[PDB]
């Protein structure tokens, strides 16, 4: 479980998600999952966000049991400052 | 799947 404070840039936040209610990235599991950390991007520069991490929440917006479009909205309707709640698998 |  982690906190990631980030600054979105030219290429966005610099990573790609999957999952959510009705679009299960793993069977019987609607979590949002980071699937691709973009080379030389804000997250890749920050270095915390790893592949297979679970976005629990984005600033104030909780991504637990949300639709994919709901998740992507939340990650796309955000200023240059974004806080992230993630869960690092173990 | 979706880039942000």
């Amino acid at each position: 479980i982690m906190e990631i404070k980030l600054i979105k840039g030219p290429k966005g936040l610099g990573f790609s998600i999957a999952g959510g209610v009705g679009n299960q990235h793993i069977p019987g599991d609607n979590s949002i999952y980071v699937t691709k950390i973009i080379e030389g991007g804000a997250a890749h520069k920050d270095g915390k966000l790893q592949i297979g991490d679970k976005l629990l929440a984005v600033n104030n917006v909780c991504l637990e049991e949300v639709t994919h479009e709901e998740a992507v909205t939340a990650l796309k309707n955000t200023s240059d400052f974004v806080y992230l709640k993630v869960a690092k698998p173990t | 799947e979706t880039e942000v």
